[PDB]
């Protein structure tokens, strides 16, 4: 009854369209993944960790800087 | 000043950024006694970083305390309140007082068969400890000297210093089910004596504070090892009067700990008693009750 | 001989030692830390080198050297196998160790150099042992939180050299036995260099040149001749082609970084191409991911 | 409902070991078995607790060890990944970004003016 | 934003790697 007998062409068919289906469900997953929330709040506190660290040490090296051009000035 | 008068200030300063590089400091002499009178001061004064602060300086808080060290400790109008000395009134006048009154050891120790209840023996009520209290009032060292200072912490309710001294020493989950039913029942004789209701209203709070930490440290342990948190809930709790974590939780009436499913799973075992069966229950047991010959087609175990 | 009790320091530790003469049968060591210290044969060796000096970096650059050395030592069960007194890149290994903690530890250190000599006296006995460092007197106090020790005399008082020729032949002497995987290797002994000086690059040049090629890893965001390795390494094309701009920036902080004068930055840099030759070797972790990536890929590499 | 069943739970307790404890001969034959009580009582006169030793108990002290310090290591780390303190260390370093980078523009801005002065000369 | 705040802030800071460059060669200079 239910037991559409099937030949091989409209098999081959019917395994694209549920690989793509399979592609496309785990695609709509890791894309529900990365704009949830959660995962937001993480990237954006764990790049605000870099930011801190990175912008403290263009604050120190500038120091370097200031001290360095003004020794240049000194010298002119 | 010298380092002796500088702490005095400093613990009555507060500042765990000031000792911590300061007051002891690579170079400092300390002198004898004065770290030991420290933390007779600091324990009064509920030094929570403080006492911890020592303990990193390397007070040996097993050599530190002795038996009149505790006494002493017992013995100070300072911190927070006490209901210690509401209940060694109640204590005294079931056994048989000016603001002199001697909290005696065993008086703890007789607030402890009041409050906790039931059998439990407190270890001050041993006769040994009973004649070193009339021949001492390394005898004053004691074996496990963490165990006496939780039973400190939780008596006059200083519950900052009652989570410190739980992560530190040992029967972890005796210890959370101990306080948990002392607390629970200094949460009854608050209301007894009629004291200030709000002291119940935390202390109700700090007993089921208690009773969640035995039971995020019973399923922290279960699936860590399953086999031997048996051996932790069973064996034999020499320290807290001879006793066991499941006799310990249904004397707190802790409910959830009961239900866990570590300590259920131990009570279907001994149910079924000394059986391995565990299919078919009830109906085939019956079968062993009135017909002898089918107990020889049981699997028993060993 | 005996066990050292820590009073201090954090947390009460037990790290038991022995004093050692400098020119000892490292056989002998060999029966000592797998009998009388009973020690396990790991399957790595860190040879954690850099300068004398304390020093500070950046905090990530810590909080990363911190976890992946360690991090190392748990995927490894490794031996990490350090310069024992607590100064600079050692007190870094134990802000690292301190950092987890929760292993198998070795310090050797000079006992002409360590504080509180006559204190440190005994016959398999427990001894207490203070963290107390005075800065007044230039005796320096070994690194606390290790479990395995050996304070080793030369005589003399406030000098180094006399521990490296036997750190130097206790390792090659570990590496000589047949590790516990037994295919045809020692233990890969593998060489961290966080920052370190003039000498290190000598002793990456006793590392380097040897059999088997000690495979060395060096750290970068660090200081000194890790920086100028770094600058040999990231401008290095086919290897030792490197032209004179970052040359004489690099002779300036040799002669700034390292206050070398004119010549001493010529002959350094003499030694320096000597050493940028070999390139393969050497593996460069760069701040930018631990030094567990470092450690391991230096690890299959030397591993052979 | 919802309080009794786990409140059978807990009276699970109480039930095992009243039984446990209770004389296992039977309840209407206990004529014979006060007396096996009474005999048993007189007759020595005349004449679940697992009691571990110190090898297990040591074995048990160090796991219960790892138990409690893997349990205040694990609180931490729900409290610093969870979305509440994430906010908080979030916004509390972007109060120190903006006056590390307010150090930035004003002080580079005096370093523009110093490349100009520079400029005084060659 | 702070996307690109990461891109900004790495080009700042290897730009400013190429500033030290310009200033010891300005201290080769004097």
């Amino acid at each position: 009854g239910l037991k559409l007998f099937i030949t091989d062409d409209e098999l081959k068919k019917v395994h694209d369209f549920e690989e793509q289906c399979i592609e496309e469900y785990f695609r709509e997953k890791d894309d529900r993944f990365n704009s949830s929330n959660d995962e937001r709040i993480r990237v954006t506190s764990e790049r605000v960790e870099n930011m801190s660290m990175r912008l403290e040490e263009v604050n120190e090296r500038e120091h370097s800087m200031k001290a360095s051009l003004q020794t240049v000035d000194i010298r002119l | 000043a010298s380092a002796p008068d500088q702490l005095s200030l400093a613990l009555a300063w507060n500042r765990v950024d000031i000792a911590r590089s300061q007051i002891f400091i690579y170079g400092q002499q300390w002198p004898v006694g004065s770290l030991e009178q420290a933390m007779l001061d600091a324990l009064v004064l509920d030094r929570v970083d403080f006492v911890k602060l020592l303990i990193e300086n390397g007070v040996s808080m097993h050599r530190f305390l002795t038996i009149s060290r505790l006494e002493e400790l017992y013995n100070t109008r300072h911190g927070p309140s006490n209901t210690l000395y509401h209940l060694v009134r109640d204590v005294k006048k079931r056994e048989y007082l000016p603001p002199d009154y001697r909290i005696s050891l065993i008086d703890i120790g007789l607030v402890i068969e009041y409050l906790m209840g039931g059998a439990y023996r407190c270890n001050y009520t041993r006769k040994r400890f009973r004649t070193l209290y009339h021949n001492l009032f390394e005898i004053n060292h004691f074996p496990f000297p963490f165990h006496e200072l939780m039973v400190w912490a939780v008596l006059m309710k200083r519950q900052k210093m009652a989570l410190f001294f739980w992560q530190h020493g040992e029967e972890a989950m005796a210890k959370a089910l101990v306080a948990c039913k002392l607390c629970k029942a200094m949460a009854h004789e608050a209301s007894e004596n009629d004291m200030v209701d709000d002291i119940s209203q935390e202390l109700n709070h700090n007993s089921r504070d208690f009773g969640q930490l035995a039971v995020e440290l019973l399923d922290q342990s279960y699936k860590q090892d399953e086999q031997l948190a048996m051996k932790l809930l069973t064996y034999e709790l020499k320290n807290w009067s001879n006793a066991t974590c499941l006799q310990l939780a249904v004397a707190a009436k802790h409910r959830d700990f009961i239900a866990h499913t570590c300590s259920q799973m131990l009570l279907t075992d001994m149910w079924m008693g000394r059986l391995r069966m565990r299919k078919n229950s009830g109906l085939k047991v019956i079968l062993g009750i009135l017909l002898p010959p089918s107990i020889l087609s049981l699997e028993f175990k060993n | 001989f005996g066990t050292i009790e820590f009073q201090g320091g954090g947390h009460s530790n037990k790290a038991m030692y022995v004093r050692v003469s400098f020119d000892t049968k490292p056989d002998l060591l060999l029966h000592l830390m797998t009998k009388e210290w009973q020690l396990e044969l790991p399957k790595l060796l860190i040879s954690v080198h850099g300068g004398l000096q304390n020093f500070e970096l950046q905090p990530k650059l810590k909080q990363v050297f911190g976890k992946g050395l360690i991090k190392a030592a748990m995927t490894t069960g490794a031996w990490i196998f350090t310069g024992g007194v607590n100064t600079g890149v050692i007190r870094h290994v134990g802000d690292a160790l301190k950092d987890h903690a929760s292993i198998c530890t070795i310090g050797i250190a000079p006992w002409g150099i360590v504080e509180n000599q006559e204190d440190l006296i005994g016959r398999d006995v427990v001894r207490p042992y203070q963290t107390m460092s005075n800065p007044m007197s230039k005796l320096t106090v070994l690194n606390s939180m290790h479990s395995h020790f050996i304070l080793a005399d030369n005589g003399t008082t406030g000098k180094y050299g006399a521990e490296v020729k036997l750190r130097r032949q206790l390792e090659k002497h570990i590496s000589l036995q047949k590790i516990n995987t037994r295919i045809g290797q020692g233990v890969p002994v593998v060489a961290l260099i966080v920052e370190g000086g003039p000498n290190v690059i000598s002793i990456v040049l006793e590392y380097l040149r040897d059999t088997p090629p000690v495979p060395v890893v060096v750290c970068d965001g660090s200081g000194r001749a890790s920086d100028i390795l770094a600058f040999g390494h990231k401008y290095s094309e086919e290897g030792g082609l490197i032209n004179e701009s970052l040359r004489d920036q690099l002779l300036v902080t040799i002669q700034k970084t390292f206050t070398y004068t004119r010549t001493q930055a010529q002959h350094l840099f003499i030694i320096l191409m000597e050493c940028m030759k070999k390139k393969e070797l050497i593996t460069v972790f760069r701040m930018g991911q631990d030094i567990d990536l470092a450690i391991l890929t230096a690890l299959l590499k030397g591993a052979n | 409902k919802s309080i009794s069943n786990q409140v059978w739970k807990f009276q699970r307790y109480q039930l095992i070991m009243t039984f446990h404890e209770r004389p296992v001969l039977p309840p209407p034959l206990i004529i014979f078995s006060h007396m096996t009580m009474i005999f048993q009582h007189l007759c020595c006169r005349w004449r679940l607790k697992l009691f571990i030793t110190d090898d297990e108990l040591k074995k048990v002290h160090d796991f219960e060890e790892q138990c409690i310090e893997e349990y205040f290591r694990e609180k931490d780390d729900r409290f610093n990944s969870s979305n509440d303190e994430r906010i908080r260390v979030t916004s509390e370093r972007v109060e120190n970004m903006s006056m590390r980078l307010e150090e930035v523009n004003e002080r580079e801005h005096s370093m523009k003016a110093s490349l100009q002065t520079v400029d005084i000369r060659l």
